């Protein structure tokens, strides 16, 4: 079962990646 | 022929009838670096089977 | 015992078993950021002593591997590494037994296919985005040719390299899943404790191996 | 699932509080120097 | 039925034959691992670092047979 | 915490002392050695004898030799050894460049062993700037 | 049907072979481990570390065949 | 039916008798790897290139067996 | 019923195929062990402590094998 | 028909039996390459150019069986 | 029906058993080769000449089995 | 007939079990070849020649099976 | 009938199984051969005085089974 | 008849399995002969002497390949 | 029919698996023997007297299967 | 039918499986034997006494193969 | 009858599978024994003791199944 659940979760994980990267990695 | 004393090589370089080359010198003390230079040259001279 | 779905329709039948697990683990990971280090310091503090060691370890395993362009990819290592090994903690460790979701079964994010295939695809198209700027803009995936043996290749391998690391985590999460469930299905809880530490072994080992694994893909990606 | 796993997890995490102190014994070295 | 029989024999043969190879490999890998822990101070970081890597890679190699075995067993696509 | 270390040479006994570890570089291995070691007999050649005394990790570079390195009474029969910081940095780097000048000379197979030994003199000399 | 009749034989062949690879694996691992220990009974802590390290890997390779054998007989999905 | 019964045994036998080889292969590839890392604790800079290139490519060798095995189960044209 | 017959031959081949690995394992382990004790007898405390720690994992593999083979022979759900 | 089952099993065996071969050789070559790097770190480009060529030939021998796998799976002019 | 169902399995066994030997061959050859390159990197020309020579001839040994695998199924004078 | 299938399977087995040996042979052949002529880089007078002779003999060995491949492929005598 | 149906499998197995031993035999012969000849620039054909002879004798080993295969295929008084 | 089928396959398996041992055998003797002449080609006469003296019986093994084949093929005592 | 072709296949497998065993033993003993004459041709007579003694014993190891073949083929006691 | 054909196929496989181990044994022991006179050509007083003997012992292992060979040929107890 | 066929088959398999192991066992034992005689002839009494005792125990190992074979055949209270 591939259809589009994997990119639908991948987009939110990408937003997490970038925002967590800011709020933790930059300071 | 390898000469090791400067008196030796001064005698040797006058007469080339004897095939002589690669003369070195260590005087007043045989230093480990000079003995190693002699070792290096004679070992590199033996690694070719020209010299046995 | 059932890894397929939660009946959370979103027009196109998305799995909620990925959703809630991803939410809770993501939330705990982002919310440990200020347990005691909301005002960080040069002199390490409560959360600092946790976070900075991980950051330095990531720099160790990355700058050696990634290459000269280490900085644009420091989030890339840390997010995948922390997220995956803490989510493996939550998948092999966190219980959900006496309260069960009427639609599906939830213990781990990476249980379902979609989670780990998404993460793998992410890393691999990140490799391709790296090759976009850092290789010839004509040929980035299909560049190399020896004395011809590699004429359809250097792209057929990277078709399945995402599939490689995805299935790599697939079977390894299904591994601890099955090992945990079967001995409880056999006999009460106190008997498998000799090997629950074994189930915890690989759970704790997946951190560094996935870090250096996708970081090796990224070190390939520098080009 | 919770009982035995949480007991062995308590063993792990008590040794792991010890090991977090052992990690202080590595990074406290550098920050103290 | 016979489909189930041929699938369960496949899963068992898969887990066995995927276990036997990476085991022998992991063996010589741990052997060469300790080959160097007689060379202690240059070893306890680098050897462990590359060893966990290679050995979890072999664990993945046999895990590929494992996930196929569990695919045949639990989530059979045909049945 | 140590071994009886005796690095000898033709006309001298360079460094007879007690040290925690011994990281002599052979051809097949850079075998780290430390107390109570089982008796091995290495063919230690060009490379640094990095040792870690508890004061500091003082390095000595040896041109070659042998090491009957046994149960805390070792005798590393080194050809030529320069101890600690007796070697000098800038002269060592110029000596490496002169070793490059000796590297590109001539002659088939007779002189290439001397070329090798000049390269390996430079490998001995790299210890100085690393010291 | 004969689904159980092949499940038993599949699990038997599985648990038979699943201990082969890690067998000689743990063997040569211990062999080089004890050689390193003989060469140095001072890094023994950092040797037994790497010994546990890979021995657990192979003892987790065998539990793969073990849990497959158990999901065949006891926790069977099909029958 | 019987063709699916052949596909399922094909998948499991494929993954097992595939991973049996790269296992002992990459294991012996380690067999000199971290041994050489202990020997030369400085050249890891390109060791972790050359190996991990080898390991990524034999990792590709066995996920070839995987991309066969999984596809023979879910999406096979015949059955 | 023939299912019990299959289970019996399964358990037989299971406990048989089990210990080939562990046998050679304990073999090479103990061989290098005693040849290392020849090099340094003054390490025998942790010699045993590591030897037994590897032989324990090998015997764990093969008791896993035997106990599963008995689980087939003894009270079993499919028979 | 029967030929379809024979085809899918001839593909399933082909993948593994063609993949086992170059695997252990790739492993031996990789171990020798890293041992070479570690014994002489003044040779990097030559060893990389040889090991990549080794990976090329081995993965060639793998796709040598994978092409027949693809032919059996997707397009047989008879099946 | 039996003739094509045997032709396909013959092609499968052929492509399986053909590349397995030359795999180990090419790998061990390149293994010794790269250590030779490490020891003596100077004469690399005729060295890599011999390397590519033998590897191409083992490629011939396996392409025999490959052209068998293809010409059996595709252009078959039997059915 | 019933013999056409037995003929094509005979060809399939013949060429594969013909190709298995030459590869493993040429492996150590070329491996010690490159090793010797790399160690001693100058005296390869008749050595490249004898390498070619050995490869000719082993390619003759595998074409001794390729002849059987043709004689079991073509519409040759009886079957 | 089964007469030629067994004759063809006889021929295939005869050539393949007469091809395996001689392969690795000639290979280790050639490897140790270049080991010997590459060290000492002696009369290389004279040192081949044993190698070429043994290679001819192993080719005779092969040609035995090969002419039995030809006698089974064409000059068969049975079928 | 059934005897006419079994005769040829008995013959082929006999010649093959009687051949494979002599191959790897003669290989070792050949290679050790070249390695021995490499030490010094001093005698060489009794070296070829022991070579061919052995080769007499190593080809007697080849005779025994088909002496239990030709008596079946040429004049089968039963048919 | 049954017993006759059975005896035929029996003799086939018999003198097949007969010659392999000493077929490599003769080669290994001869490989050490030529090393014997190579290292020291001093006691050539005693070397070769021990040699013929070993090779004749292996020769007789083959005459085991040969005399049971002569018993089975022609002087069949039962048939 | 199934009465005495089993006896002769048993004798066949018996003498087949007999001379596989004893051959390698004879070979290795005789190889080290002639290594004995390779290095020390003076112990031939009892080198012959332990080479004629102990190969008499390896034969005594296979005179048991002779026994089970001729036990049914002369007088099979049942038929 | 419908029985004793498997009995004679058992005796046949048992004698060969009895002779396989002790063969190579006596081989390596007597190999290192005559290597010992080569290393020194002074302890020839203890050499003879260990050699004779080992090899006699090997014949005992083979007789442990040979007695089963003969008692099975002759006048066994089963058949």
């Amino acid at each position: 079962d591939f259809n589009l659940t994997l990119p639908i979760i991948m987009a939110e994980f990408l937003f997490l990646m970038f925002a967590l990267d800011k709020i933790y990695y930059t300071p | 022929i390898i000469s090791i004393g400067k008196k030796g090589n001064t005698y040797f370089i006058r007469r080339p009838e004897i095939p002589v080359d690669r003369y070195f010198d260590g005087t007043n003390l045989p230093t480990a670096k000079e003995a190693q230079a002699i070792a290096d040259d004679v070992f590199s001279l033996f690694v070719s089977e020209e010299v046995d | 015992v059932g890894q397929h779905f939660y009946w959370q329709i979103g027009g196109f039948q998305i799995h909620g078993q990925v959703l809630i697990t991803s939410w809770v683990v993501i939330a705990i990971l982002l919310g440990s950021a200020a347990i005691a280090v909301r005002s960080p310091q040069t002199i390490p503090t409560g959360g600092q002593n946790f976070f900075e060691y991980v950051l330095e370890f990531i720099r160790d395993v990355s700058k050696t591997q990634i290459g000269e362009e280490y900085r644009p990819w420091v989030p890339f290592i840390g997010t995948m590494f922390l997220f995956i090994f803490v989510s493996n903690w939550s998948g092999a460790l966190l219980p959900w037994k006496i309260i069960q979701l009427p639609h599906g079964e939830l213990a781990a994010p990476t249980n379902d296919i979609n989670t780990t295939v998404a993460l793998a695809l992410l890393t691999s198209v990140a490799y391709f985005y790296a090759g976009l700027t850092k290789k010839g803009l004509g040929y980035f995936g299909k560049y190399i040719q020896p004395t011809p043996i590699l004429l359809p290749i250097n792209i057929l391998e990277d078709f399945t390299k995402p599939l490689s690391l995805s299935f790599r985590l697939f079977g390894n999460i299904l591994a601890d899943e099955l090992v945990v469930v079967v001995l409880v299905s056999l006999v009460p809880l106190v008997v498998p404790i000799p090997v629950m530490f074994l189930g915890l072994f690989t759970s704790g080992i997946q951190a560094l191996i996935f870090a250096t694994l996708a970081a090796a893909y990224i070190g390939e990606s520098l080009e | 699932n919770l009982i035995n796993l949480s007991v062995v997890l308590g063993v792990l995490i008590f040794f792991g509080k010890g090991v977090l102190s052992d990690l202080l014994d590595n990074r406290k070295q550098r920050i103290l120097n | 039925p016979l489909i189930a029989a041929a699938s369960v024999i496949a899963a068992g043969l898969a887990v066995g034959l995927a276990s036997i190879g990476p085991g022998v490999g992991q063996g010589t890998a741990a052997g060469q691992a300790v080959e160097g822990i007689a060379r202690q101070p240059e070893a306890e970081g680098k050897i462990r670092g590359t060893l966990l890597l290679s050995l979890a890679f072999m664990e993945a190699l046999t895990i590929y047979g494992l996930v196929v075995a569990l695919a045949l067993l639990f989530a059979n696509p045909f049945v | 915490m140590t071994l009886n270390l005796c690095v000898l040479t033709p006309n001298r006994s360079i460094w007879n002392s007690e040290v925690k570890e011994i990281i002599l570089s052979t051809n097949s291995g850079q075998i780290g050695v430390l107390p109570n070691h089982a008796p091995t007999a290495t063919a230690v050649d060009i490379g640094i004898l990095r040792i870690r005394l508890n004061d500091q990790w003082l390095t000595l570079a040896l041109m070659g030799g042998f090491a009957r390195i046994g149960n805390n009474e070792i005798t590393i029969l080194v050809n030529d050894a320069e101890r600690g910081s007796d070697i000098d940095p800038q002269e060592a780097q110029q000596t490496l460049e002169i070793a490059e000048a000796n590297l590109r000379k001539a002659e088939g197979k007779r002189q290439k062993i001397e070329a090798n030994l000049a390269l390996r003199r430079a490998r001995t000399r790299v210890e100085a700037s690393n010291t």
